[PDB]
DNA sequence: ATCGATCGATCGAT
DNA sequence: ATCGATCGATCGATTTTTTTTTTTTT
């Protein structure tokens, strides 16, 4: 009703692209660009077409990592109590099923009761976890499985089933050293396989260290969080007004058929022509799926900007996003 | 109502003379089709009749029960005019008709939906064996005389026979085996589809009724659609409830459909005209995975097992193996996992259990009974679900070794067997078998032989006739050839229509049986001699006796694709070339030297 | 993640345990509020809602700067702890002087820390030497690989820096995840191929 | 085996 | 004398029931 006037009042504002970000997660301090992707995980791409056929993704993924007490927990607990049907786990003992079917016994009078379980219900929603290294490899399989087939088939000695999970997924697995190790190639730095690695675009590493200016800022900004007051400090947007705005942003299916998409190609060419040498840098390859997420990147961008068919300048943004995303794998 | 008899004339009009797409009534053909088929169950497009009168369909929406029970009557004679003496055959039919949304799931239904036909979706579940139905009641009675004539009952009531046939009682009515028509009957359980299951809520159980042709046609664990009629039926006692008093709901679908098509004369006939072209083989690659692009080569192997082939039986012994065991060496970031999924909706019969952890189901038969309780249930391995249907699996590396035994197991005897527990049988399952697993570690495991590439044993891999290996290290134009292709693919928001091509194979697997002429095939025994020892010269071996057997199962495919009914040289031309470099790529980078010798086999 | 850790220890004070045993020497036979504190346990809950105001914040900062000189998780407690002291004495505002021993109560666990993954290189130098060792063996030995036993001979034996076999294996695993090495089975150990 | 309802008659009322 | 209700003799239906071989999980 009158709420939509707020949208038109919101849609007119240019700086909201910045404001949406500053309004993202004030409980957290800084980290900036990491925040945006959260919103970006909150609106995926078309996650649809193009026939005949296969349904192209769609979705998106991030696992942000760094020194413990980075308060990376701030993000998950933020959106977990923020976005609807946002599901979260300790990411260590689900145990396995968890996401797997038990499969449940007995009945009684029967057996083989099929639980989903766990991450299904987040379907078409943002799923977040912690420390894949804690759940080991056993579920990394199916975890990677859900990352390919999306919806997963399951059973044990029961009746066959294929369960639908199309779910935006993020998580955080602490560094094996919890530190850097800057010279560490992110590829071997993560204590996990490339396919689950290449599947999520992208993890977006961040690190923390003492800065006396920020140490006072942390001393300042963080304590106000501890503060009963001032709680008066606020982001530009009420979380709710943006969330309803989110759905308005959700309605869109922006499609860039614009010939600037052609410009994106060499941008991918220019993206990976350099990565041929050396391979000891952020490579990867880079993955061709990266261009796919590069698609879903713009898929996330246009929604925030509300305009269909996007733009190359926007294309640069997601491109540059990957660049820093990738450069975190550098050194 | 009696005026509805007048409806019959009009409703039978659309039954016959109606046509669309250059005339050609399907029902006129429907009559002639079954017909020699003698399906004795007609189907009608709801969309077309709704296009004519939905008011009639509204009765089907109102009370379809007698509506068709009226509607079926002339349908018999409406055919019988086409089949003057057929009445001697079956003297009955009923239309399954067509899409009737609904499109309702399970747990969403209401007494509003009761007694009116409702198409419904659900997952097939355990069911009783097919039983005889009372069909038409009749009474040899007691004091009153035979035969008394048959009474129509029941599905399912049959009453009450109070006072009659002579007199009345105590000379009362009782059924006799003579002159009493019966029919097949099956109760069934179908739960709602888990993929369509709302999260954390347990799927609801639903009774599944089966009568006439519909019976036993369904198989347990199948994804399926059903067009039934929801009712409070029946009974109600259920003296247990009582509070609050109810008749426990049950439904019989007029129709059933597997997950989620068939050829016809006018279809196949022009469809035959498609087959005559030789270059059709290419558009088969063109229609392979048009949205995928990818390797024309990788799809070639896809085209192979996907197309299937003759077993073929050897009197009175083994039929060998007519199904292809497909294997794919993966690459990270590659479309490989996606393709088999194309085959998934592609395949008439298909099942994908992926690797393990485990996707449906146990990958093997674990079932032990357990009389008690109540009867328990018996099942086989994942392949049991689809027989003659191709296997779908990926990344065996993530599979447990116990289930991985059944892997080499299934491809071997082509019959399933296990030790649990008291029940003893021999299960025979024949499935083409697809495999795609990602190489250990990086993009390419080692230049060294794939035995070094894969932890998986060659002997278990040996059952794999086709190995799909992929690449590559980054190339300049490579993505221009794809990424540009890909970007244009996403622009959406040459190949045959999949209906034709999917019908093409099923039509083929159902019909055409190619056979080689031993004469020109002698060359392969000669041409193979080049393909073993020289191929033996490098690697260990890895030439296999079974490997040669593949080339024929290879050849059989293209011929049916040629619809030749017999093996042709051109069929071999691909058959060899398919195998040549396939065996070649398994070699180390030293294979570049191995390439030059294989040139003679081109 | 734990709010605090109190580490129990025995110094064998002479001089402690005797009088402790003399405290144990009680019963034997035959100012301490008992329940009155338990009501104050309840009373201090809903009826006291302390706010630290400005003063306490200033002190809390410099301590933590020396704390890391720790974690904001420790900073998380420093507020949570003192305000508990603030819950004491019926205070609706925290005393600026509590947080001293509040950090000190943290210091108490900190005095326990005077007494591995957190010390500079450790496995790193090892992996540099493991790499250099297998590389030298790669360029010397006719293989790109060498036996894990030969590794335990060529690593562990030479120096204290050199770690025990299992821990080499841990370093090797972490190098295997780096693609700096190849397992080549359990029988042997291989260097990563180009 | 006993309890349960049907059903038959009969003796009073109108 | 017509009608009834009343009692009784007529008729026929309802009375037990859960433990040892298992099997997907680390
Ligand atoms: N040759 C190609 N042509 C078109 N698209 C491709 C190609 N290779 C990869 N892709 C894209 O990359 C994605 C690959 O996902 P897929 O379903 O194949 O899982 P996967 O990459 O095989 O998993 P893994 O590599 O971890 O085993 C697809 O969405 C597909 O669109």
């Amino acid at each position: 009703s009158d709420e939509i006037n707020e949208l038109k009042e919101m849609v007119k504002d240019e700086h909201i692209y910045d404001k949406l970000v500053r309004s993202i997660a004030p409980a957290v301090f800084g980290h900036e660009a990491v925040k945006k992707g959260i919103l970006l995980q909150m609106l995926g791409g078309v996650h649809k077409s193009t026939v005949e056929g296969i349904k192209l993704r769609g979705d998106i993924n991030i696992c942000v990592v760094g020194d413990p007490s980075t308060s990376k927990s701030q993000f998950l607990k933020y959106v977990v109590g923020f976005a609807p049907r946002s599901v979260y786990t300790s990411g260590k003992a689900s145990s396995a099923a968890g996401l797997t079917a038990a499969v449940v016994r007995d009945e009684e009078g029967g057996d083989y009761t099929i639980e989903a379980g766990a991450l299904m219900l987040a379907d078409n929603g943002i799923c977040c976890i912690d420390e894949f290294d804690k759940m080991d490899i056993s579920d990394q399989v199916a975890i990677h499985e859900a990352m390919e087939q999306q919806t997963i088939s399951i059973a044990k000695a029961g009746i066959h089933a294929t369960l639908n999970a199309r779910t935006s997924i993020l998580a955080a697995a602490n560094p094996v050293g919890g530190r850097y190790n800057r010279k560490l190639s992110l590829r071997g730095n993560l204590n996990m396989t490339a396919p689950i690695m290449s599947r999520f675009d992208l993890f977006f590493v961040i690190l923390d260290d003492c800065n006396e200016k920020i140490d006072t800022e942390l001393a300042s900004h963080i304590v106000d969080l501890h503060m009963k007051r001032d709680e008066a400090i606020e982001p530009p947007f009420s979380a709710e007004q943006l969330r309803r705005y989110i759905k308005y942003a959700r309605t869109f299916k922006p499609i860039l058929t614009k010939e600037a998409r052609s410009y994106l190609v060499e941008k991918y060419k220019e993206l990976r022509k350099d990565d041929a040498q050396g391979f000891s840098r952020s490579s990867y390859r880079i993955t061709v799926r990266q261009l796919e997420s590069m698609i879903r990147l713009s898929e996330a961008i246009a929604r925030a900007n509300c305009v269909d068919e996007i733009t190359p300048s926007f294309i640069a943004e997601a491109y540059d996003l990957l660049r820093q995303s990738i450069i975190r794998v550098d050194v | 109502p009696n005026v509805s008899r007048t409806i019959a004339r009009e409703l039978k009009s659309f039954l016959l003379e109606y046509t669309d797409e250059t005339g050609r009534s399907v029902y006129g053909a429907r009559i002639r089709t079954l017909g020699e088929m003698n399906s004795e169950s007609l189907e009608v497009n709801y969309r077309h009749l709704a296009e004519s009168k939905a008011i009639l369909a509204l009765f089907l929406a109102k009370c379809p029960e007698e509506m068709l029970k009226i509607f079926d009557l002339v349908a018999m004679e409406a055919t019988e005019l086409h089949y003057p003496d057929y009445a001697r055959i079956h003297s009955e039919i009923h239309v399954r008709i067509s899409d009737f949304p609904t499109i309702y799931s399970l747990r969403e239904l209401r007494e509003s939906n009761l007694s009116s036909l409702v198409r419904v979706t659900g997952v097939v579940t355990r069911r009783t064996g097919v039983f005889p139905q009372l069909k038409y009641v009749k009474f040899n009675c007691l004091k009153c005389g035979s035969i008394l004539g048959p009474f129509f009952q029941d599905s399912n009531e049959e009453i009450r026979i109070s006072f009659c046939t002579n007199c009345k009682s105590k000379g009362p009515f009782r059924v006799n085996g003579e002159k009493t028509v019966y029919r097949n009957y099956q109760r069934v359980t179908l739960q709602e589809a888990p993929g369509t299951v709302p999260p954390g809520r347990l799927p609801r159980h639903r009774e599944v009724i089966l009568l006439a042709d519909l019976v036993d046609v369904s198989k347990p664990g199948e994804e399926v659609e059903v067009t039934g009629i929801y009712k409070n039926n029946y009974d109600g006692n259920l003296n247990a409830k009582n509070g609050f008093p109810v008749f426990a709901t049950i439904i019989e679908a007029n129709s059933i459909k597997r997950r989620e098509f068939s050829w016809t004369e006018e279809e196949e006939r022009e469809f035959r005209k498609i087959s005559r072209d030789r270059g059709i083989i290419d558009k088969i690659i063109s229609s392979m995975a048009p949205s995928i692009y990818g390797h024309r080569d990788i799809k070639t192997a896809v085209a192979c097992s996907l197309f299937g082939g003759v077993p073929k039986n050897v009197n009175g012994k083994h039929s060998i193996r007519g199904d292809i065991n497909v294997l794919l060496l993966g690459d990270p970031g590659t479309a490989k996992s996606q393709i088999l999924k194309y085959v998934e909706k592609t395949a008439h019969r298909a099942v994908f259990a992926t690797g393990q952890g485990a996707s449906a189901v146990g990958l093997t038969a674990s079932v032990r009974k357990d009389p008690i309780t109540k009867e328990w249930t018996l099942e086989g391995g994942a392949l049991v679900l689809a027989d003659k249907g191709v296997c779908l699996i990926d990344e065996f590396d993530k599979m447990n070794d116990q289930d991985r035994t059944s892997i080499h197991e299934a491809m071997e005897q082509q019959s399933i067997s296990i030790s649990k527990a008291g029940i003893v049988t021999t299960l025979q399952a024949r499935c083409s078998i697809i495999a795609a697993a990602n190489p250990n570690g990086g993009r390419y495991n080692s230049t060294l032989p794939l035995a070094q590439n894969v932890s998986l044993t060659e002997p278990i891999l040996s059952r794999f006739d086709i190995l799909c290996v992929v690449r590559d290290l980054v190339d300049e134009e490579a993505d221009e050839r794809l990424a540009t292709f890909v970007v244009d693919s996403h622009v959406r928001s040459s190949p045959i229509p999949q209906e034709l091509l999917m019908k093409y194979i099923h039509y083929a697997r159902t019909k055409i049986y190619p056979k080689l002429h031993q004469m020109d095939m002698d060359k392969v025994s000669r041409v193979y001699a080049d393909l073993r020892r020289e191929s033996i010269s490098t690697g260990s071996f890895p030439i296999t006796v079974r490997h040669l057997e593949s080339i024929l199962r290879i050849a059989e495919s293209f011929a049916k694709m040629r619809l030749s009914e017999f093996v042709s040289s051109y069929d071999l031309d691909r058959a060899i070339k398919v195998v040549v470099d396939s065996f070649v790529d398994a070699q180390k980078v030293s294979v570049r030297r191995q390439l030059r010798r294989s040139f003679a086999i081109y | 993640r734990f709010d605090l850790v109190y580490l129990v220890l025995d110094k064998v004070d002479e001089k402690n345990d005797r009088e402790l045993a003399k405290h144990l020497t009680n019963l034997y036979l035959e100012v301490l509020p008992v329940e009155f504190l338990t009501m104050y346990i309840s009373y201090a809950k809903e009826h006291i809602h302390p706010i630290i105001t400005e003063a306490a914040k200033t002190e809390l900062v410099r301590a933590y700067v020396g704390m890391r000189k720790a974690t904001t998780r420790q900073l998380e407690s420093m507020i949570r702890l003192a305000e508990a002291h603030a819950k004491m004495k019926l205070k609706n505002v925290v005393e600026l002087e509590d947080v001293q021993e509040a950090v000190r109560l943290i210091r108490s666990a900190i005095k326990d820390y005077a007494t591995q993954t957190g010390k500079s290189v450790i496995q790193r130098k090892l992996q540099e030497d493991l790499s250099r060792e297998i590389m030298n063996v790669l360029k010397d030995q006719a293989s790109d690989s060498m036996s894990f036993n030969e590794l335990i001979k060529q690593i562990n034996e030479h120096s204290q820096d050199r770690v025990e076999s299992s821990d080499i294996q841990e370093a090797l695993s972490r190098l295997q995840q780096e693609d700096k090495v190849i397992v080549l089975g359990e029988g042997v150990r291989r260097s990563v191929r180009l």
